RNA sequence: GUUCACCACGGUGUGGUUGAUGACUGGGGUGAAGUCGUAACAAGGUAGCCGUAGGGGAACCUGCGGCUGGAUC
RNA sequence: AAACUGAAGAGUUUGAUCAUGGCUCAGAUUGAACGCUGGCGGCAGGCUUAACACAUGCAAGUCGAGCGGUAACAGGAGAAGCUUGCUUCUUGCUGACGAGCGGCGGACGGGUGAGUAAUACUUAGGAAUCUACCUAGUAGUGGGGGAUAGCUCGGGGAAACUCGAAUUAAUACCGCAUACGACCUACGGGAGAAAGGGGGCUCUCGCUAUUAGAUGAGCCUAAGUCGGAUUAGCUAGAUGGUGGGGUAAAGGCCUACCAUGGCGACGAUCUGUAGCUGGUCUGAGAGGAUGAUCAGCCACACCGGGACUGAGACACGGCCCGGACUCCUACGGGAGGCAGCAGUGGGGAAUAUUGGACAAUGGGGGCAACCCUGAUCCAGCCAUGCCGCGUGUGUGAAGAAGGCCUUUUGGUUGUAAAGCACUUUAAGCAGUGAAGAAGACUCCGUGGUUAAUACCCACGGACGAUGACAUUAGCUGCAGAAUAAGCACCGGCUAACUCUGUGCCAGCAGCCGCGGUAAUACAGAGGGUGCAAGCGUUAAUCGGAAUUACUGGGCGUAAAGGGAGCGUAGGUGGCUCGAUAAGUCAGAUGUGAAAUCCCCGGGCUUAACCUGG
């Protein structure tokens, strides 16, 4: 199936996740059909941490994609803010 | 191929397994390659002590 | 296989490929009557042969033995050519 | 949708013709427009075209091993 | 890795005071030289040529500040793809450094010891908006406009720095600098004009030099 | 199960292409104060050169046509 | 606002000159190797050769909430020999669970670049298809049957395994009954499914038929895409048509017949070489070279061939047959495939650990608990590269000694050293200590559901279970200059010069050249120059080379006009008025993946690096 799923890029020991549309059984960091934001999880008080496209984020899920459980806390404390 | 011995004096006979590398001696007809002095069986020149790592000379004491 | 899993799968294929192949065969024993008696331009026993014919196409079609657009075409075109011969 | 014009250089085949399509393809490094031409094969059902005839053809699913272009006007007729 | 060796000599092989020495005393009675440049032979004949020209400004500005060869020739190629004039550029990136923003503000005596104080941890900085200071040994640190510059809790009874106030005071203090000496605290409103930094260094001949 | 059809292996023959070698032989190049001459550069002591043919130890010579990239006139 | 910034020449032909013209050099770069040397850190990178052969361990499992069950382990209840606190035997009763049937996964992820010059790749489109899991629906899930693995009984085999008889369960398998769709139709009608499990009649996980999405896959078209003509003709299922077959699907994909077509100097055919792209290096650019690491596509999985199962494979750690090689054997027969991750032998100039964890991000299975994952995240080694820091900092003259040169007394090494005054980065020791973690489970509340205050789902709180890295990063103390400099070069190009030895020798050399008894060129010294934990050499690419000239060259004599013509393809082409709008130009839309390059910013102590637009 189609997943919305965290696509690790940065450095070592500095963590830099993509928020991605990908099929499945595309490898984590290959191919994707669309970037939808991304995740800083070391990120300062004063810089944007988390950015999500929502429009495109509720269209793949009416869709059809199927969010990772990190995807999915992400945005449950991203939009509640 | 023919190859050129750099250095003054040095310890190759036959059977002797050297490292090879590129550079022509000019006045020198034929021989297209040296021979790197202290790679695995040609010895490093004894007393040099300017070049030395052009000879394979270890750094004197 | 090395292991227990891909040597199950191999075991397990030997047996669904026995039950399939049985199948197969059956399906093309009930079409070679359809197109022997085609062949012989006999309208009526062609008519009778290709009746008996289209249960088991589709239920061999619905277990998975041919495909459903295999079936429907072989049903089509044996139709097409019981029918243009002398309808 | 995907429309071609050109001559018919080619009709001694039933329901079939060759058209020659010309380009201009610019050179890469000396920026000259060269003439070139490609022979493609269409469909011609009813077989009227002839030879030195312009015909317009479309792209549709191949007909055969190698057509699978189709006429639809026959825009200028020999004279 | 830096120079470790003398600098007099270096002085002397540049033909001009370098201020790599203290100005307690005049460059002059300090090493009786610098009329010749060192070794056996000093004052030569077959007089220099262009790239000897270029090769020795280039090498000027290089021991003025303590920078390698590496280390400035990735400034000239920043300074080459910033806007403006490369040699301006290379000048005051060179002059933006920890050290020598550390050395004008008078903290060190030398910029080697104004090095050796910002390597030693001896040093804080301030980024422009943050309210923070961060200890840091790096003295290769790029100062903007803003940024503070204060001594260590533990250093400022230094012996050192407070004998390299008195030195700086008498040898002047730059404009472009706000230093206080009631708690040793400076501040880097603006990198220097080229109008500021001495007209007798050629950068157009560095520029010219890193052209083949 | 049998048999036929398709077909992989493998086999047979006869060619093509190409690598390494080969007695001997052709020319090319390099290397010394070698041998034979002196063909060219001056009108180079028969102006030289181009094509071609014949001849000659060797540079070359000769014929026929051509050129001036020929001095003395 | 910005992405708009970039271009050097020298030596060498001559007695000298100008030109021509080759050779050579100064630059940048690398998956580099070698030589001399070597402190640290961050981030990268690391078999380019043998797609050579591979020891050993690991790289694909999971589900008992589909099923019979009980080999092991642990409990529970009773039998209690009780040996009084020793202790055993029955039971699947429970947590679970080997083997087995069954499902899903194993077609992903990972590796390699052999083949492939075009079923490839890139760009742009297209129609005649299939698509497990996912989303939104629709019609259902009714009723039977015969088996069979394990388990038995008896054999055969050294093993691998195997044969026979009997026989049990299922969401295994096969009829029958129905069918909103869907399939065939001559359109009158015909045929075609399923399976149950679980939680308290409901809900939930499934199954069946199908629609629409999405995802993926197959198929087609046009354009572009290396060298050779000392390879010019190539094709007979070949080119087209029909009838038929075949495929999920178009199609000579196959076949019978009919016609004689198709392709080619715009390079067919044949040959050599090659995975292609984004990109990478170089360059002012245009170009040239290249296709590691990262990402996309393709191909392959010891070699040749065939297929099965499946939504998907002609399947890397699946099957069958054949082959070479390797191994076991009781000689009858068997087994195997690191181009997965480590690692070995070998080849080579040359490229690392037989490490840890699933904590994070993903992937497989499961209702969950959880299990698996050499993907991945890390750690180890290596100056292989990039970036960063250090090896101290000031002050110190009758300018000590020593070395070297020298006119024999000066100069130089040189504030250099010694002495004095300080400092402790990094390393070492001792503490402290974030963040990577997404808050599982459990409890409560609310909403949906329902016959229900159950169960289930969604949401809102409380709770802190979870870290390989790891003795983390960072921060704070202690001690003491203590632990830390080499390499090349110095005739010119080209920054830096003198002695001594040698004597066309020994030797150097990129080029010009040097060496013949006073060598700034050899070897050693002193001094100096450039780089610096690196420095040189070699290999290789572009540059300089306007030296294939498109940008941007030439041909009277320097290399270069065909002996001359006629002419084919082709290239190019007068004036005027119209048409068209293909080239051309402009606009719009779609696309031109991300990364990279560049600009503006943001975060690492800085930088490299990461990252938003």
């Amino acid at each position: 199936m189609v997943v919305i799923r965290l696509a690790r890029g940065g450095a070592k020991k500095r963590p830099f996740y993509q928020v991605v549309v990908a099929d499945q059984r595309r490898a984590r960091d290959g191919r994707y059909i669309e970037n939808i934001g991304f995740f800083n999880p070391l990120a300062k008080e004063s810089e944007e941490a988390v950015r999500l496209n929502m429009e495109a984020y509720h269209a793949w899920i009416a869709k059809g994609a199927q969010p990772s459980d990190r995807v999915a806390s992400l945005v449950r404390a991203y939009n509640k803010a | 191929v023919s190859s050129y011995i750099g250095g003054e004096g040095h310890n190759l006979q036959e059977h002797s397994v050297v490292l090879i590398r590129g550079g022509r001696v000019k006045d020198l007809p034929g021989v297209r390659y040296h021979t790197v002095r202290g790679a695995l069986d040609c010895a490093g020149v004894k007393d040099r002590k300017q070049g030395r790592s052009k000879y394979g000379a270890k750094k004197p004491k | 296989a090395n292991t227990a899993q891909a040597r199950k799968r191999a075991r397990q294929n030997t047996k669904r490929r026995q039950n399939s192949a049985s199948q197969r065969s059956m399906v093309r024993t009930y079409l070679k009557r359809v197109d022997a008696a085609i062949a012989a331009k006999d309208y009526d026993a062609a008519t009778e042969a290709y009746k008996k014919a289209i249960p088991v196409l589709d239920r061999m079609a619905d277990k998975g033995i041919i495909h459903k657009n295999k079936a429907a075409r072989r049903k089509s075109r044996l139709n097409k050519t019981i029918k243009g011969l002398q309808a | 949708a995907s429309v071609l014009t050109g001559r018919v250089v080619s009709d001694k085949m039933d329901k079939s013709i060759t058209v020659l399509i010309e380009r201009l393809v610019r050179h890469p490094l000396y920026g000259k427009q060269l003439r070139r031409s490609t022979k493609i094969k269409a469909h011609d059902e009813n077989n009227v075209c002839q030879q030195g005839d312009l015909v317009r053809i479309k792209e549709t699913r191949p007909i055969s091993k190698t057509k699978a272009w189709t006429l639809v006007d026959v825009v200028e007729k020999v004279e | 890795a830096r120079y470790i060796g003398p600098k007099l000599k270096l002085s002397r092989r540049e033909g001009t005071d370098l201020g790599l020495k203290s100005g307690v005393k005049p460059y002059d009675v300090k090493t009786k030289k610098a009329a010749r440049p060192p070794g056996q032979h000093g004052v030569s004949r077959n007089k220099t040529s262009e790239y000897a020209l270029q090769l020795r400004e280039k090498q000027k500005v290089k021991r003025i500040y303590g920078v390698l060869e590496r280390q400035f020739a990735n400034y000239y190629k920043e300074a080459a793809r910033k806007r403006g004039a490369t040699g301006e550029n290379l000048l005051a990136m060179l002059e933006s450094r920890l050290d020598n923003v550390v050395y004008r503000m008078g903290f060190g005596s030398t910029r080697a010891e104004a090095r050796q104080l910002v390597s030693h941890r001896t040093v804080m900085v301030k980024k422009a908006g943050r309210d923070e200071f961060v200890r840091v040994n790096i003295p290769s640190i790029q100062l903007q406009d803003g940024d503070v510059i204060a001594i260590q809790e533990k250093s400022r009874e230094q012996l050192r720095i407070k004998n390299a106030i008195e030195l700086a005071t008498q040898r002047g203090i730059p404009e472009w600098l706000d230093v206080d000496h009631s708690k040793l605290q400076g501040t880097f409103k603006k990198a220097p004009d080229r109008i500021d930094l001495p007209a007798e260094i050629n950068e157009s001949l560095i520029v010219e030099l890193y052209s083949k």
